[PDB]
């Protein structure tokens, strides 16, 4: 009953900003990301 | 854990004997088993060596055709049979348990150890530099060692022991591969290397570490000692 | 219920004004990542029967995988090794952990019995360490946050935080409508989210023990559900053969993933290191990538003879290990 | 190029390997029954003379079998691999819901190709029941006096022409919802058992030995 | 004249070294095929592919040239491989049929009575009963017929075999008979539709094997009790039928069901 209607009461911001910032931790770890960018065939251990 | 001796004592030159190594406190069909000896004032050395499920054996070049390894699983105990005793033949065994996966810890535990006396190659060599140190409680110790050749393999691992005998006592293992510590050991001890010149450093010292110091290869099977090094306060 | 309505009106209301645009246009120059090829090079094998769950390390390079037939097995990911074989005491079990720290390993299934194993003892076998039993469901996923507090969604409508050393539950969670599925940590350890067959989400405190949030989009149940990198974002794949992406602070629906060809469900979801590539399992006897950001195709992880059912993507991002109902589990780089 | 420890670590992996053949071995020699069932169904009489998870390790001519109860939407999932179903319904006394059941399982994407033993459990109670005269089935299903059997009943007993009707027409009704649907994809088997009766484990031991041996034929190539 | 025996008898060669080793590699390749009933197809194979290769190339032309022009230093081996090779393709059926029986009358317990000891046991077997009959017949003692004391022995020696064989089969097709019946339920078109398939499967098998073995030994015990015509021109082709049962020997039993047909496919292919 009034638990929920309570709990209905919090802080919130634009979508936008939100895409925004998952677009920018996207972007910040791309070239530590071997499944991107396959690693030359000398630095993983699945080699063959 | 614990492994117990049983055989040894005063033999005629010529004739045979049979010691047997009893174990009762873990699970002993894992396990890879080692006998080692060591002189009356001198090191240690390698005996033989025998798998889990008996499917690879081993001895050591002076003795590849006078001795014989085997045990009992059902009847939880190893044992080995002696023949031919020569002269150099007297010293006093330990019976050494190993493990061998991914991250194990071989040569974790040794056994006492039975004295028998009697009557009346290409193998890599390791150097201890110094024979005697003098120290004093709360300063550090730095032990060296030298190895003929580089042991470090192509993966990355090293094969390195390190072992610490007390007066009275059987050695224990301090550090594997050089760098990982033991279980129940302090993290005062440390250990490094480049291949071939190995480091053990001791920041603080206490009453408990007076003893002989061993090192210890794995690389080739074949596998030697070393003279040590004797520490006194 | 008046009351009720009033704000189920109002927080819907209240929400349309959060929104302002949607992630297809502002994502458009994103250029696309393209096809993405992975091959197989390790096969292992050993298995009897169909395998349900795996779970890596943190070292990255053993594993813990769990079989129908009674079986947990470590696997050392270089050498195809098997550096363990446990057998367990009930034939079906969903679910399996492996410790951040190494030392244990968890389990559990119909059995309505949660196992704890430690596996550097002081010899070669493998014992019990701990046996939690508080349940009257079969459990469906449980997670270690340290050697001492594990986290299990069971599928009588309750979640429970537990203690090991006593055995006892020590934080409770209600709230859920149907059984639970499916669950998943926060990396800032302070939250996690989980999903139940009720098409809808539902986030929890740790401390407290409180529902703080609640998403719905979907249509049918939930079955796989798994934390985004950032930890402010998460994705969920159900029965009617889509995932959706929910996000944590602006509480609603970002975007949604489905093609007209696939008509079965979706039963794991992974997400790569960085959070680029997600990784959805399926019963058409495949396995495929998406792009997170513009929901488009990037290649499929064929190979198997029958469905999907646990997937697994390593700590640093190198591997992903796929098993199935083949029996037969699938490394890719 | 592997080391000294290289090679005892593969030692210990194929140790290990040939304990995961042996048991791949006996794995394969071993027949899985799902036991589906009511509330009051007697289950518990036939699980005590074969005999969450409930659990019966029972054999029959150097053959072993296990049979497992559970406790249904969620984990039927899990049960495909069995080689058949023991399903269990209740006869002398009202059945609208258990045909539906019946009807529902008969019907499942995890439970298809799959073919199902049907123990029609406690007629002992209904040779009474219709001894006693009064209003016995015909008040919820008006067809059994408008039901006749033919001359092929062959009767075990043939104590009374009245319960072989009351047998016949339940029996009927589940053959028909059997055989409604399924492109011979999987076949019932019928059975009349009590709960004093000695042996429905024989029953079972010739039933998946003509089921295993049709699938046979028909991978030989000869069917 | 036209060279026309060249072709034909010519076109089983081929096939049996071209169309016979696919099935042992299709055998040791691949993964659900190790099982103790693709072990005496793959021992079978070997047989054919030793036959194919040694005996057929060199005795083809020889029928056709009807002149020696290679030397006695191998007709020896000739007379002595054949006579082990050839019956050791006959020994292996047997066996086959055998497992087929036991796959059917009995499929509850077949793993666990049908093991990899039994079939290896089965293939050492007739290789060694093979191959002790020729050194002991042959060896001891460009070619010539038996005499009249090993005629009789080569004829139980082949007699039960085929009686073994025969009654196993009637049997599986009496096994199958009944559940056709009992599936259907009769219908006249649907106990005949179904009767017929397994009728077909087995006659071809049986035709293959009695058609090719039976005039041979039936003309050469005929020749040894009494009346040896043998005219030189009717003796080729009653070898020549021996000869060409493993030009198609390692058909029937591979290329007709659907897995090994795959193995095949994939193998050929890329």
């Amino acid at each position: 009953v009034e638990q929920l209607k309570m709990e209905a009461n919090i802080d919130r911001i634009k979508v936008s900003k939100a895409a925004a910032d998952l677009m920018a931790y996207c972007e910040a770890h791309a070239k530590e990301d071997p499944l991107l960018t396959p690693v030359p065939a000398s630095e993983n251990p699945f080699r063959e | 854990v614990q492994l117990v001796e049983s055989g040894g004592g005063l033999v005629q030159p010529g004739g045979s004997r049979k010691l047997s190594c009893s174990a009762s406190g873990f699970a002993f069909s894992s396990f890879g088993m080692h006998w080692v000896r060591q002189a009356p004032e001198k090191g240690l050395e390698w005996v033989a060596y025998i798998s889990s499920g008996s499917g690879t054996i081993y001895y050591a070049d002076t003795v590849k055709g006078r001795f014989t390894i085997s045990r009992d699983d059902p009847k939880n105990t190893l044992f080995l049979q002696m023949t031919s005793l020569r002269s150099e033949d007297t010293a006093m065994y330990y019976c050494v348990r190993s493990i061998y996966y991914y991250g194990s810890s071989p040569f974790d535990f040794w056994g006492q150890g039975t004295t028998l006396t009697v009557s009346a190659s290409a193998d890599i060599v390791m150097t201890q530099a110094t024979s005697s140190v003098p120290v004093t409680p709360g300063e550090s110790v730095s032990i060296s060692c030298r190895s003929s050749k580089s042991l470090l393999h192509s993966n990355g691992n090293t094969y390195l022991y390190w072992f610490l005998q007390r007066p009275g006592q059987s050695p224990q293992l301090l550090i594997y591969r050089m760098s990982n510590l033991a279980s129940g050991v302090p993290d005062r001890f440390s250990g490094s290397g480049s291949g071939t010149a190995f480091t053990l450093t001791i920041s603080r010292l206490e009453a408990e570490d007076v003893g002989v110091y061993y090192c210890m290869q794995h690389l080739e099977y074949p596998l030697t000692f070393g003279a040590g090094t004797k520490l006194e306060l | 219920r008046q009351e009720a309505e009033q704000l189920k009106n109002q927080i819907r209301d209240a929400r349309k004004a959060c929104a302002d645009a949607t992630l297809s246009q502002i994502t458009n120059n994103i250029d696309p990542v393209g096809r993405i090829q992975m091959r197989t090079r390790r096969t292992l094998r050993g298995h009897l029967a169909k395998i349900y769950a795996m779970h890596w390390g943190t070292d990255s390079r053993l594993l813990v995988s769990a079989s129908q037939d009674g079986k947990l097995i470590i696997w050392d990911s270089y050498t195809t090794n098997k550096v363990h074989a446990i057998p367990l005491r009930s034939s079906w079990v969903m679910t399996c952990a492996y410790a951040p720290s190494g030392n244990y390993v968890a389990c559990g299934g119909l059995d309505n019995i949660c196992s704890i194993y430690n596996l550097k003892t002081r010899e070669g076998n493998v014992r019990v360490s701990r046996e939690l039993a508080g349940h009257t469901g079969y459990l469906s996923c449980c997670r270690f946050l340290d050697d001492n507090q594990i986290v299990t969604s069971s599928g009588d409508t309750t979640c429970a935080l537990w203690d090991i050393e006593t055995g006892q539950q020590t934080t409770t969670f209600t709230g859920h409508t149907g059984d639970v599925m499916s669950l998943s940590l926060a990396p800032d350890t302070r939250l996690f989210v989980s999903g139940a067959c009720d098409a809808s989400a539902k986030l929890w405190d740790v401390r407290e023990g409180m529902c703080r949030q609640t998403f719905t989009g979907h249509e049918s149940d939930i079955n796989a559900i798994c934390f985004f990198p950032n930890g402010n974002a998460f994705a969920t794949g159900s029965d009617d053969a889509t995932c959706r992406l929910f996000d944590l602070r602006a509480d609603q629906e970002l975007m949604t993933y489905s093609h007209d060809n696939i008509i079965c469900g979706i039963t794991s979801v992974s997400f790569s290191k960085s959070g680029r590539l997600l990784l959805a399992g399926y019963d058409d006897f495949n396995c495929n990538v998406w792009d997170a950001l513009k929901a488009d195709r990037a290649g499929v992880l064929a190979g198997h003879d029958n469905r999907v059912s646990c997937l697994g993507v390593t700590d640093d991002g190198m591997a992903v290990a796929t098993g199935s109902w083949d029996s037969f589990l699938k490394i890719w780089n | 190029t592997l080391s000294a420890e290289d090679k005892a670590a593969v030692e210990r992996s194929k140790m290990i390997e040939k304990q995961l053949q042996k048991e791949r071995l006996a794995y394969k020699a071993t027949h899985r029954l799902l036991l589906l069932g009511a509330d009051n169904s007697g289950k518990s009489t036939i699980v005590k003379q074969m005999r969450g998870i409930f659990e019966t390790r029972f054999q029959v001519d150097k053959v072993n079998f296990h049979m497992f109860d559970v406790g249904r939407r969620k984990w039927i999932q899990c049960f495909n691999d069995v080689t058949a179903i023991i399903y269990v319904a209740d006869c002398s006394d009202y059945l609208r819901e258990s045909l539906d059941d019946f009807e529902s399982i008969w019907n499942n994407r995890w439970l298809r190709t799959i073919s199902i033993i049907l123990f029609l459990n406690k007629q002992d109670m209904l040779a009474e029941k219709v001894l006693a005269g009064k209003s016995k089935i015909e008040d919820y299903f008006p067809e059994y006096a408008n039901y006749t059997v033919p001359e092929d009943a062959t009767p075990d007993a043939g104590e009374d022409p009245k319960v072989t009707r009351a047998k016949f027409f339940i029996r009927d009704l589940f053959l028909r919802i059997s055989t409604a649907t399924g492109d011979g994809k999987h076949y019932c088997y019928p059975h009349f058992t009590c709960a004093v009766d000695t042996e429905n484990a024989r029953r079972i031991f010739n039933d998946c030995r003509d089921i295993i041996q049709r699938m046979h034929l028909k991978q030989y190539e000869l069917l | 004249p036209r060279a026309i025996l060249y072709g034909v008898l010519g076109l089983g060669a081929l096939l049996a070294v071209f169309g016979n080793l696919l099935v042992i590699i299709a055998i040791l390749h691949f993964k659900q095929l190790h099982t103790p009933t693709n072990f005496l197809v793959a021992s079978l194979a070997c047989a054919d592919f030793l036959v194919g290769v040694t005996v057929m190339p060199f005795s083809t032309v020889r029928s056709v040239e009807s002149c020696w022009y290679f030397g006695e230093s191998y007709c020896k081996f000739h007379t002595c491989f054949d006579t082990s090779f050839c019956f050791a393709s006959l020994f292996h059926l047997c066996c086959i049929s055998i497992d087929r029986y036991i796959a059917v009358t009995d499929p509850l317990t077949y793993p666990t009575k049908f093991t990899v000891s039994v079939s290896g046991l089965c293939i050492a077997l007739s290789w060694f009963f093979s191959v002790t009959y020729s050194f002991s017949i042959f060896y001891t003692g460009c070619q010539a017929p038996l005499n009249q004391n090993w005629v009789l022995l080569c004829f139980l020696l082949f007699f039960l075999p085929t009686v073994v064989m025969v009654f196993l089969y009637g049997r599986i097709f009496l096994v199958a008979k009944y559940q056709a019946r009992k599936i259907e339920g009769s219908y006249k078109e649907r106990v005949a539709k179904r009767e017929r398939k397994a009728a077909k499967t087995l006659g071809i098998a049986m035709a293959a094997f009695l058609v090719s073995w039976l005039p041979y030994i039936i003309d050469a015990v005929i020749d040894a009790y009494m009346n040896f015509i043998t005219p030189a021109y009717v003796y080729e082709i009653l070898v020549w039928c021996v000869y060409y049962n493993s030009a198609m020997n390692p058909l029937i039993y591979a290329f007709f069901y659907p897995w090994f047909r795959k193995a095949i496919k994939l193998i050929v292919s890329g």
